[PDB]
RNA sequence: GCCCGGAUAGCUCAGUCGGUAGAGCAGGGGAUUGAAAAUCCCCGUGUCCUUGGUUCGAUUCCGAGUCCGGGCACCA
RNA sequence: AAUUGAAGAGUUUGAUCAUGGCUCAGAUUGAACGCUGGCGGCAGGCCUAACACAUGCAAGUCGAACGGUAACAGGAAGAAGCUUGCUUCUUUGCUGACGAGUGGCGGACGGGUGAGUAAUGUCUGGGAAACUGCCUGAUGGAGGGGGAUAACUACUGGAAACGGUAGCUAAUACCGCAUAACGUCGCAAGACCAAAGAGGGGGACCUUCGGGCCUCUUGCCAUCGGAUGUGCCCAGAUGGGAUUAGCUAGUAGGUGGGGUAACGGCUCACCUAGGCGACGAUCCCUAGCUGGUCUGAGAGGAUGACCAGCCACACUGGAACUGAGACACGGUCCAGACUCCUACGGGAGGCAGCAGUGGGGAAUAUUGCACAAUGGGCGCAAGCCUGAUGCAGCCAUGCCGCGUGUAUGAAGAAGGCCUUCGGGUUGUAAAGUACUUUCAGCGGGGAGGAAGGGAGUAAAGUUAAUACCUUUGCUCAUUGACGUUACCCGCAGAAGAAGCACCGGCUAACUCCGUGCCAGCAGCCGCGGUAAUACGGAGGGUGCAAGCGUUAAUCGGAAUUACUGGGCGUAAAGCGCACGCAGGCGGUUUGUUAAGUCAGAUGUGAAAUCCCCGGGCUCAACCUGGGAACUGCAUCUGAUACUGGCAA
């Protein structure tokens, strides 16, 4: 296929997040139908992203839609993600390729356990830049209650490595937005501007061997295995045989097919998210958490030097101290493997705050980065937040 | 389905409604004579046979009979009424 | 395809002076032979009928360096050509080209020979042949290319010629390393110690 | 119809033509009635490489056998007076 | 039924696996034979001869 | 991507609504014997899947991961 | 020149010879699996679910049949601004060309799969009651008119699909009339039956200035042929089951009518009551058939994937139309199942075409390039279309070749293992030294497949013609997917390239250590019980080699289905015995016949493959020329000893 891609405007990876119940899915809608006017026509309503029948009875995000738009400036694509605990993984392996993102705040919730860490994953998994929109606008006729919270707001971005303080704050309720009042609709007009602005172009490595993180994997009718997820590093091009590397026993597959949401792309660059068409590869002998790499590029490592912060029980964290054989599960972009713990001589109980250093074996190999941002993440809420060191 | 020589079909279709209407007249001056045979009129079927031999004849050369079977017309229905001549 | 590997151990399990390091230290000497193909090769071997087939084939395989597969094609082609079953193998076997190379006396070794006929330096008839197993035709000639001639290996391998039995049916001018092949080989005239009476029997089975 | 055609036998970027006579609705190398002769296109300069049994193709051509324009020019080959 | 070759297998109620021919002759009964390195039953540990069958990689040092 | 059951010494399971884990079938170690059956003298051999928390103390209370089985989703 | 071709061993027993099974030693495959893995060449690549399928493409073509021009570019009338001929632009089918439409041809070939089928098929040899578009030969014709119709308009149903009504016009579309013969009917006389014109070039004539006229090309129509393709009949042959023995009622034949291109129960009306059946019918189960492939000394056995012929199906069941040809893969209509769209009234759909997808599964490829070659289609031609085909990519799947180096070298080292700790072994092996560079890798050159066609010109034909058109030369620009080609050259450094099984006997090849009827091995015999060459590891050796092993499967061995080529007193096996129909065989003399028999020749036995002798890929695999062979069958001419036939 449908209109094959053409290489014209810059591109922002992005998207949608923050906690439930604060209107992401129905304000996506009405973004995509205030820039109907601007350039072309997306406009992709409720149903259109809880697409799912589950999905409209349940009416979260139990799994990601994304949706691309188009300024008149350039070319951009919408990840909305969910903001809630148990379903909170369809949003960490998407939260990965936001450089710039959403944050959505209703005036009668404001800042939340979920909204606090959804903000920490995010230097953490790689998202140094966040636009926030105190939605639900039309609450309260306590104009200074949205005030006073986004104080606090600034200080939760303050607080957790960004300054917070720089950025745009526009104000406006999504419902009305979305139904055609003109009042509300020029508010997200003004956000998206911002976006042409303040969080600036992104340094893409499109210069570097290929590299690109597994978001998921498709089944599509007459085509077979799609690996989905915009490229990490390089350009590829329909013929360029690649491996498959990462936690199961890795394998070389041909990358005979690029698309970008259904727009035949034909040498495909590092950032853009696109689909690819894997040559001769089942929906069995592929995950979500490995990595597309280059030919014997980088073999994926266990045992690795590590830095880690534990949060304070006051952060919402981990609230009581441990032992050396504690199990979070490590998330390196897209990854979900348990990690065995393994601190050194020196300390043994480490109490919720601690700034401590340690060494991790690995359940399995994975793609490893010595400077590798990654969050630790216990069940219920962010227990961890560090970086990897070295691969040993 | 879509075939560019679908044609063929509408091409074909409008031809057999020329043809039946040919091959019925044919057939109906067949029946004409025997219905003479049926009556034992030995002179009213010749001129009967003699009202169709043409008529036999000529969708012989029109590609729709292959001339044996207006041939065998013309064998067996004169041996039917000179048989009674 | 090639051995490549021990060249004087196979003359020990052998128990044959095959000339696999013929070379420059004539008799080799360095092999304790016949008593030591391995480390028990001290014992005694009956060496049942199975066994003196087997290692007649062994013998001769080891001398020519041919593979079963591609020897057994010889067998093949040995048994539907005119004569004798045995000797037409012998025949087979001995117009090969690395192997006339040998008898013309280019190169020390069997082996050495072959490298020659490997890497574009030998030539027959004016047309640059590196298959080694070429079958060589009668009334044909054979020599070096330009480029490679008289460099350090032919020369020295040439004078070694002359210190053996120099074979009939093909003669060299060894002035311009120049070959020339006549009529061909004679079951007289070549081995005469080594049998193929016993490997006929051996496919048979 | 009948037909006086090359049939395209030989191996991968060596072919071999068999100019033979068949009927014009079979494959390359269908059912034919008899061949005559052959024609090796890269058999340049050698021993052997066309042979035309003309007077085979003289009973089919009086028969109506239509020669295609390969063999045609062939037969300008194997010219009667070169 | 099939006998499992080799020294330690890792097989439980499910574990899909592979089967070629062969008897046993010793265990009454059986005709097949289980492929150690094929699917879900995995190789013998620890083997430095003979792992043509059985399925054991040549030694990674 | 999500929702349940099995993950209890070799095998099969009882035991919980906090209170220092059992049974059955197993098999086995010593005396005789060429070696055993047989008989005598003695037997649990446990990470309760792993890891952690609510505390005087967790199989058991609540989670999270993995594996196995069984159901629904999602379709560049 | 053309079958030069055959091996056994283990195991019942205290021991032997037998009989008699079980198993191994070899080859081979449309293979899968494990380990491993350097290259090239050539072939092969869904045997399970004939299971369901997204998207692209797989069959179009002709303006030299015709009405048209909706496009595009020149041109023409005009218009427009201004550099008044520089641009702009409405008309204008007037040309080149070309959507949509009528019409002709093709769509029935090619390509795919093997479900069905035990005879409606195939192989083989004959036969007669047949037709045959396109091609080709010969003889003749090829006159004169008419009525509609799509395209196109106007209106309008409907979501879409699809249409509905009235006018408009053509044709090589259709239809009479004339005209007919070696055509059909008939014994004949007599009777009756056809059609289409286009395009090019042109002196003179003739112009209502559209053209008629001269002439060439090509097509149209008729009859008889030939060639080819197809249809049909008959004989033989063409799986296993008798624990399937009787079967059939358009069934067997006849008479008459009808029907097919062709004969006929092919179909009916009536009559006769047969026909098939132990030399296997009916019914059951399985299966595409054949040339061939594998094995085999051969005879045979198994099998028939690739390649080639035939047959059959085209989502399921069924039917007919058009047409030369189909009861039609990318056609029609009906019904059913399954999918998709829907405005829910109703429609669209068919990968057993190439690719590709999900699933099934031990398991099998890319949603590649090109019409350059060969062939097919249409057309005057140029061309246009062609998932045919030609090539490329993928996989060691197989077959063949090459390479991972050569020579030299004794501290006869180190380290390992054994040990009579003397020493041996690894082992000329390594290192060290002197050399070489194949293939990879990088940097440059470079054949062959390409023949033609076009343009132009020249000459020979044709004709009124120096024109047109056909043929033979000549000149020029060239037409290649493969292709960063085959091959050649040059550069570099021992440089990137050795595994795998087995080692008790069978069967080639050994010890030590660790485990002690445990763990485990195994194709048979069988090993393991505290000193294992059979378990696991180590060293050593053996075999094969970019393959090695394991499993499955056929043949071999297996003379364990014995036709070639076995047995039956006790090993398995003589009906309990007798009479006897069918069936098999038959003493001896003569004659005659010549079916069985033999000799010869003829027709045929498709090509390929098998085999023999050569050629070409550096070699081989492979490709390929000629030949032999195709063991057979039918006829014809003889011989007629042997058998059978008739007679004495
Ligand atoms: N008053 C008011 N109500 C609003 C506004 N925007 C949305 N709502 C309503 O809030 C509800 C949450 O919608 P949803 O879009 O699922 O939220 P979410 O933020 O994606 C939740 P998850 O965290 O699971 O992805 C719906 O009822 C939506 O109609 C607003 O600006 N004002
Ligand atoms: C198809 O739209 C891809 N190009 C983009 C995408 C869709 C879904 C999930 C992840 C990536």
């Amino acid at each position: 296929s449908k209109e094959k891609f053409e290489r014209t405007k810059p591109h922002v990876n992005v998207g949608t997040i923050g906690h439930v119940d604060h209107g992401k899915t129905t304000l996506t809608a009405a973004i995509t139908t205030v820039l109907a006017k601007t350039y072309g026509g997306a406009a992709r309503a409720f149903d259109q992203i809880d697409n799912a029948p589950e999905e409209k009875a349940r009416g979260i995000t139990i799994n990601t839609s994304h949706v691309e738009y188009d300024t008149p400036t350039r070319h951009y694509a919408h990840v909305d993600c969910p903001g809630h605990a148990d379903y909170v993984k369809n949003m960490i392996t998407g939260a990965a390729q936001m450089d710039g993102a959403i944050l959505v705040v209703a005036a009668t919730d404001g800042p939340m356990p979920q909204t606090r860490e959804h903000i920490l994953l995010g230097r953490q998994v790689g998202v140094p830049y966040i636009i926030v929109f105190l939605n639900k606008c039309d609450m309260v006729d306590d104009e200074e209650l949205l005030e006073l919270v986004e104080m606090e707001v600034r200080e939760l971005l303050s607080q957790y490595d960004f300054p917070g303080d720089d950025t745009p704050i526009v104000r406006g309720s999504a419902l009305k937005a979305l139904e055609g009042d003109a009042e509300w609709e020029a508010k997200i007009l003004e956000l998206a501007g911002f976006l042409d602005s303040y969080i600036p172009e992104p340094e893409r490595a499109i210069d570097k061997p290929f590299l690109l993180p597994i978001e998921d994997v498709f089944s599509i009718s007459g085509r077979g295995t799609v690996v989905t997820g915009r490229v990490e590093r390089g350009i590829i091009k329909v013929g360029e045989e690649v491996e498959i590397v990462g936690i199961k026993e890795t394998q070389k597959s041909t990358c005979t097919g690029v698309e970008m949401f259904r727009k035949l792309l034909d040498e495909g660059r590092a950032g853009e998210n696109v689909g690819v068409l894997l040559r001769g590869i089942k929906r069995e002998e592929i995950e979500r958490g490995q990595v597309l790499a280059k030919p014997g590029t980088i073999k994926p490592h266990t045992k690795f030097e590590s830095e880690v912060y534990i949060l304070s029980k006051d952060e919402g964290g981990r609230h009581t101290p441990f032992f050396k054989g504690y199990r979070p599960q490590f998330y390196f972009r897209t990854t979900d493997v348990t990690g065995t713990i393994e601190l050194p001589e020196g300390v043994e109980m480490v109490m919720p705050g601690d700034n401590i250093k340690m060494v991790v074996t690995l359940i399995h190999p994975i793609a490893m980065d010595d400077g590798l941002r990654f969050a630790i993440r216990e069940g219920g809420r962010t227990v961890g937040a560090g970086v990897v060191a070295k691969v040993l | 389905n879509i075939k560019s020589a679908k044609k063929r079909a509408i091409q074909s279709e409008k031809a057999r409604k020329h043809n039946a209407s040919r091959r019925s007249m044919m057939r109906t001056f067949i029946k004409k004579v025997y219905a003479a045979i049926e009556a034992g009129d030995k002179a009213a079927a010749q001129k009967a046979f003699n009202e169709m031999q043409p008529i036999v004849d000529r969708q012989a050369a029109k590609g729709l009979i292959h001339k044996n079977k207006a041939a065998r017309h013309k064998a067996n229905l004169t041996a039917q009424i000179n048989k009674l001549a | 395809a090639r051995y490549l590997g021990p060249k004087l151990k196979l003359s020990r399990r052998e128990g044959t002076d095959l000339f696999l390091k013929s070379g420059v230290r004539a008799i080799d000497t360095k092999c304790k032979i016949e008593q030591a193909p391995g480390q028990h090769g001290a014992r005694k071997p009956r060496l049942s009928d199975y066994g003196v087939q087997l290692r007649e084939k062994q013998k001769v395989r080891r001398i020519y360096g041919v593979l079963e597969r591609q020897f057994r094609n010889y067998y093949k082609e040995a048994a539907r050509l005119k004569g004798n079953t045995g000797e037409n193998l012998l025949a087979l076997l001995e117009g090969r080209l690395d192997n006339v190379v040998y008898r013309m006396g280019f190169g020390a070794t069997r082996a050495e020979a072959r490298q020659l006929v490997s890497h574009k330096a030998i030539m027959v008839n004016g047309r640059v042949v590196n298959i080694a197993s070429y079958q060589v035709s009668p009334n044909d000639v054979v020599s070096i290319r330009e480029k490679a001639k008289k460099q350090s290996r032919v020369k020295a391998a040439l004078e070694l010629a002359e210190q053996r039995e120099k074979p009939t049916w093909l003669e060299v001018d060894a002035g311009k390393m120049e070959g020339t092949f006549k009529r061909k080989p004679e079951r007289s005239d070549l081995s005469a110690d080594i049998n193929e009476h016993l490997i006929v029997e051996l496919y048979s089975k | 119809m009948v037909t006086i055609r090359l049939a395209r036998h030989g191996a991968k970027k060596r072919p071999f033509y068999q100019v033979v006579v068949a009927d014009s609705r079979n494959a390359r190398n269908g059912r034919f009635i008899e061949r005559v002769g052959f024609f090796n296109p890269i058999a340049s300069e050698k021993e052997e490489g066309t042979r035309l049994d003309l007077d085979r193709i003289a009973h089919w051509v009086g028969q109506g056998a239509t020669i295609s324009d390969r063999v045609a020019a062939l037969i300008k080959e194997v010219n009667k007076a070169a | 039924t099939s006998y499992i070759g080799g020294e330690g297998h890792n097989l439980q109620e499910h574990s899909v696996i592979l089967i070629r021919g062969g008897r046993v002759k010793d265990l009454p009964g059986v005709r097949y034979h289980t492929v150690r390195g094929a699917l879900d039953c995995s190789g013998v540990k620890d083997r430095k001869q003979a792992r043509s069958k059985y399925g054991v990689k040549r030694p990674k040092a």
